[PDB]
């Protein structure tokens, strides 16, 4: 359906935030998109591990 | 005994797991994403104009002017065509479409 | 870990440390509290950052399109095209699934890392002045008031003033 | 604890190629974790060091920025005419990234005397319940210049509000307007209004007053 | 490279309501930088308000602003987002964004690249400027030269276009900047020093413009109030 | 090596040793032989799993063809097609080989620091009831039966029960 | 995600021979995880083998197998095989595969995945089964209801399908599973409870089906001996 | 640093050391003078050279050509000339930044393990012998001649020839 949003970042399934440099929902883009991957779960460590009292 | 001073990491209540090379799901205090993996299910407009739409009637009918491509939006600015893929009416009279893509990118 | 500080000796992390990444607990006359450590905290902030700029700053947004369809005299050039989208897609796949699962394991060991060298810099400032009682752990064979212990995380300890004090403690045992 | 960011001096006149020296000391030793910034006016300011050693990429060699602990320094070695603006130090060591009150630095001149002048209220302002005596310092240098408002002989005191203007480009003077605003029922209780100015040109407090009726 | 730090517009609030303020930035999109948000009322010194990690993810405030201050930041983007709350007039100020980096790569503790900087203006409503002669008398008169000038009082929001004789009256005209007096409202005084052989020559008007209350007003300053 | 352990103070490595990669050599009275570490195997081989694991597992089959020959026609195509294959597999070629010599040496590495870490569990837990002789042993200053040995590769060592035992024989020299 | 381990089908084999299962893996192809073999003896508990660690190479065995096992894997496919030799009567069990993986990644000690089992029989050769019926005297009626059942004896291999009256007897039937006797042969009965006022007005016959023989008998349970 | 030496206890580094990249000052009677360590340096020379040669050696010289100009009926295949022209544009210059920076930092950190093992083979060597005065110096508790110095550095060290002549200094405070 073609509601009345905006957006930058266009796919066939729907359309999606350009915050993030990667996406998965649709290799068809029109506009100012993220990179494609076939990948599920990208997420970049940052802090240690978590380890609460034991 | 007596005084003691002890040296340790920080820990806090996130939830968020990493995979690395050795370990898989991997606990840690804070992370970043950087996967998009929702999308808002409507078709919006791009760069504010919004697309344009056809319906069960594609391109070629709505350019020729199909009888049923009657009552459809007629626009003068859109970012994009929106064509459904149930889309039949169109070039009801048989024949072949000289440079339809071309037309079709032309007409974007 | 990669250098056994964290999910090593020291076994878990405290909760209550919400100013800093690596910090101190002090047990004194005086009270008891937590300290983040500000140097070590501040420069892994920074590297951390960095780490993360070097992965996504290049990664920039593209233009994209749908772009011609392709006709039925142009069946070679769409496969062609079907080659170079799906060579590119498996590709990147990979390479960022890679480097993710490759740079994870690095960033934690780079955590056990600062760890370890915070409690090597304590456990060479007070030398025979403490004991090693395990945990990252140091009971004091001396008197270490409030300025005694901010004068080990500063790192203007000096050994010499509780020589005396705590040669009498070790030599009691 | 927090940190307090004090600078030393508030405010400097110097000439084309004389050193400065603008000193920043601190609540507690900070080590090298302090930066410094230079904001012209209109405009947003600008780094020019950080660590209290290391030059910001861009910024000319004369600066040179000095100090660890607890006291610091910043150090202009031939002052350019593009370097007169105000300088600030701030901190990194503790989450409140406190800021130091401030250096403006002026450009040097001969000492001249200001011309003070009065205004009484307007009649039409008379009418409205309102009153407001404006006193005027026009082409005086230095900055440095005190404003009383002497009512029947007796200064008042949280009233009055003080408005100057930067350095002119000729005569490179500055200008200053204190307006005393009060009611217009407490305007006719009064008859002399006065406006004692003192300032390092005039050798003695020069002061200008009105009456009501006049 | 040569990377600037664009804020949105100049934006006038009603007191106790909320203003949202962007701060985008320009050339590598996909940032992770620390960024941080200052304040500094006119004529006032710089005061640090709050900052946000995209690292850790979370925001860290002043006590002052504990509550009232929303740092948030788009994603990796680089676009920062400042919400504050319940807005008084001693918050009219002008309002920094500053990305925390050096040339030895990320710096916490460092404000490298400023943003163009936003205005924030709040009071009641939009008032209209009221402008008051200020007399040309005698007693106005010094060294040969007089004083006159017009009395621009109680207007919001900045600012105000005044000039003298349409434009004609340039040199020696010293127009001072605004004070905000404790009504919440703005004054200022334009004033000039006209030589004592021209009280009687030239007729003096100010031309006083406040094109928020689209007001525009012309006052002769007539000489002494006779 | 990185860690100093595998070809540093320990020089060689065990030929007897067939039941782990990380372990320990005891000689008491009772008799002597090899014991591995069970804590530090197991951990190690799941990671090197996992390592491996983490490059084979997304480089899956792919359905290959000859495809459509070119015609005389179809020159450009076909030299687009050179193209593009040699640009994946000079690509390929160059991030596999050099994949493999970066993991391998982190590998390395990682079995460095493990051997690293098991020595400093056994020297802290041991502290002043053995001597430190140089190449990953520890002469016992104490009696240490295969209660004792047990107890130090347990991880369940208790120092206050030969401390004195030790002390005489410290003094002693 | 959602990998099933599918093994390689039943397989009936001679005494003293060497039989090869496989166990290959769906999904993801080229895994290095660790696998291991299970087998459990029909109504016994579970028995470790052995296992294959493809890091290293190497598989090792329990002590009872030491000899007859040889469990290899095709390159790092993550299809691994099973052979025993020397095949007894006790052997007979049925044989499960296991990935050694969970949710943390590769786990050594754990079989996260298991596979869908292989059920092994061995004897001599295929023997026809015998149906004996169980008479139905006054001694077998108790309650108001009475008791009947075919025995099914000496039979291989496993399964065998008895119904009762063309398989329109269904309720109260109990068919109690086989037993491997010390010949080597499998031994089962079935039975019903049927009422006494049945036994001299429908006639009880049992339909036993031996598809690997290829064996078929309809036997009438004759009420008493006579 | 990863492992604490280099910026860490040993603050800077030595100018007056050109032979070498890690090496030993020594300070005694007969004199003092710099003398890097032999076996560290050219060990660390050959492995930064097979590091180097790991990058470049497959990166070898491609012969190149302007190629056919695109005809305007020839505007498909052009554009697809373009996109993978451009792609592998991209995707070389991310791996190119992206290697040599994670590798810069691996090759930091190799120094500071070079550096830190040296430390710890010498502290070994002295144990009590010497006392840890900290930035990376030893101050010997008995009389060292150059013979003595040199012991340390070729690994050949006593430490019972000297241990009585230290403990009296041991004993002594
Ligand atoms: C795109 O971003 C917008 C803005 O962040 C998201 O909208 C928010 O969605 C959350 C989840 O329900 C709400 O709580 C917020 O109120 C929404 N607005 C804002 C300003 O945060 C939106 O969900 C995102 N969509 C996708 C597909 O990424
Ligand atoms: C720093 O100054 C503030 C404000 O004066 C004060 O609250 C704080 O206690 C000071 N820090 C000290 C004294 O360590
Ligand atoms: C390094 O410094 C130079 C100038 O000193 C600067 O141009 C360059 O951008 C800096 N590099 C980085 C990565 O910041
Ligand atoms: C992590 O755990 C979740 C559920 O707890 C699971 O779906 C996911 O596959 C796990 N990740 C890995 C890498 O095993
Ligand atoms: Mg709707
Ligand atoms: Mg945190």
């Amino acid at each position: 359906p073609v509601h009345d949003c905006n957006t930058t970042c266009q796919t066939p399934k729907g359309a999606i935030n350009t915050s993030l440099p990667f996406q998965n929902i649709h290799p068809i883009t029109i506009g100012k998109c993220p990179k494609y991957v076939k990948s599920t779960k990208l997420r970049l460590a940052t802090g240690l591990r978590n380890i609460p009292s034991i | 005994p007596g005084d003691t001073l002890c040296i340790g990491y920080h820990a806090n209540n996130s939830t968020d797991t990493v995979d690395t090379v050795l370990e898989k799901n991997v606990t840690v205090t804070h992370s970043v994403n950087l996967l998009e993996d929702k999308h808002n299910g409507k078709l919006c407009k791009l760069r504010g104009v919004a697309p344009l739409h056809l319906g069960k009637c594609n391109i070629a009918g709505w350019i020729l002017g199909n009888p049923e491509c009657e009552s459809l939006s007629t626009a003068s600015s859109w970012s994009y065509i929106v064509e459904t893929p149930s889309s039949d009416n169109g070039t009801c009279y048989p024949g072949d479409f000289i440079d339809y893509e071309e037309l079709r990118e032309q007409l974007s | 870990g990669l250098f056994g500080a964290i999910a090593g000796f020291i076994e878990g992390g405290w909760t209550g440390m919400v100013d800093g990444w690596y910090g101190y607990h002090h047990q004194n006359e005086q009270g008891s509290g937590y300290a983040a450590d500000l140097k070590s905290t501040q420069n892994a902030i920074d590297g951390i950052t960095n780490k993360v700029n070097s992965v996504i700053e290049k990664m920039n947004t593209q233009f994209t399109a749908v772009g011609k369809e392709f006709n039925h005299l142009e069946k070679r050039i769409e496969n062609l095209n079907k080659k170079v989208d799906d060579g590119f897609l498996d590709i990147w796949t990979y390479n960022a699934e890679l480097l993710v699962l490759l740079e994870n394991e690095r960033t934690l060991d780079y955590h056990d890392s600062n760890v370890k060298n915070l409690y090597e810099k304590v456990r060479s400032q007070l030398k025979n002045n403490a004991k090693e009682i395990g945990n990252g752990c140091f009971e004091f064979y001396h008197k270490c008031d409030n300025t005694c212990m901010e004068s080990v995380k500063n790192g203007t300890y000096d050994y010499p003033k509780y020589s005396e004090e705590a040669k009498l403690n070790r030599e009691e045992i | 604890d927090d940190i307090q960011m004090t600078q030393s001096p508030s405010s400097l006149s110097a000439s084309v190629g004389d050193r400065v020296i603008i000193t920043c000391r601190a609540n507690q030793s900070i080590g090298g974790y302090l930066n410094w910034y230079q904001q012209k006016p209109g405009k947003a300011p600008n780094l020019l060091i950080f660590t209290a050693s290391t030059l910001q990429s861009g910024v000319p060699s004369r600066f040179s920025g000095g100090g660890s602990g607890t006291d610091f320094t910043l150090t202009i070695s031939s002052l350019q005419p593009e370097d007169f603006a105000t300088y600030y130090c701030q901190q990194n060591y503790n989450t409140p990234r406190t800021f130091g009150q401030g250096t403006k630095v002026d450009i040097k001149r001969t000492v001249a005397a200001p011309s003070v002048f009065i205004f009484p209220p307007s009649d039409e302002q008379l009418k409205s319940g309102t009153a407001s005596v404006v006193c005027l310092l026009n082409n005086f240098y230095p900055r440095e210049a005190k404003v009383q408002w002497k009512v029947d002989n007796a200064l008042q005191s949280g009233n009055s509000q003080e408005s100057v203007t930067e350095q002119d480009s000729k005569d490179s003077t500055y200008s200053l307007s204190s307006t005393l605003t009060l009611s217009k029922a407490d305007y006719e209780k009064h008859k002399v209004y006065a406006c004692e100015v003192t300032h390092q040109g005039l050798s003695s407090p020069v002061t200008k007053s009105f009456n009501r009726g006049e | 490279s040569q990377v600037q730090l664009v804020q949105s517009g100049t934006e006038v609030k009603k007191p106790g309501s909320s203003v949202k303020v962007s701060c985008k930035a320009s050339g590598v999109t996909f940032s992770s930088y620390a960024m941080s948000w200052v304040r500094q009322a006119p004529g006032q010194g710089l005061e640090w308000m709050g900052g946000f990690i995209p690292i850790l993810g979370t925001a860290n405030y002043a006590q002052k602003f504990q509550g009232r201050l929303t740092i948030t930041a788009d994603g990796l983007t680089g676009t920062v987002y400042m919400e504050l709350s319940r807005l008084r007039s001693e918050d009219t100020a002008v309002y920094y964004c500053a990305r925390e980096v050096t040339w030895k790569g990320a710096s916490i503790g460092v404000l490298g690249i400023w943003g163009q900087g936003t205005m924030v203006s709040v009071s009641a409503s939009t008032k209209g400027p009221s402008v008051f002669p200020l007399a040309p008398s005698s007693k106005s008169t010094s060294g040969g030269t007089a004083a006159l000038g017009c009395l621009v009082k109680d207007y919001f929001p900045e600012p105000v276009t005044v000039s003298w004789n349409s434009g004609a009256l340039t040199s020696g005209v010293h127009t001072f900047p605004a004070v905000l007096q404790s009504s919440g409202l703005y004054s200022l005084s334009s004033v000039v020093t006209v030589p004592s052989s021209s009280l009687g020559t030239q007729t003096y008007i100010c031309n006083v413009n406040h094109k928020p209350s689209n007001t525009k007003v012309d006052k002769k300053v007539e000489p002494k109030s006779c």
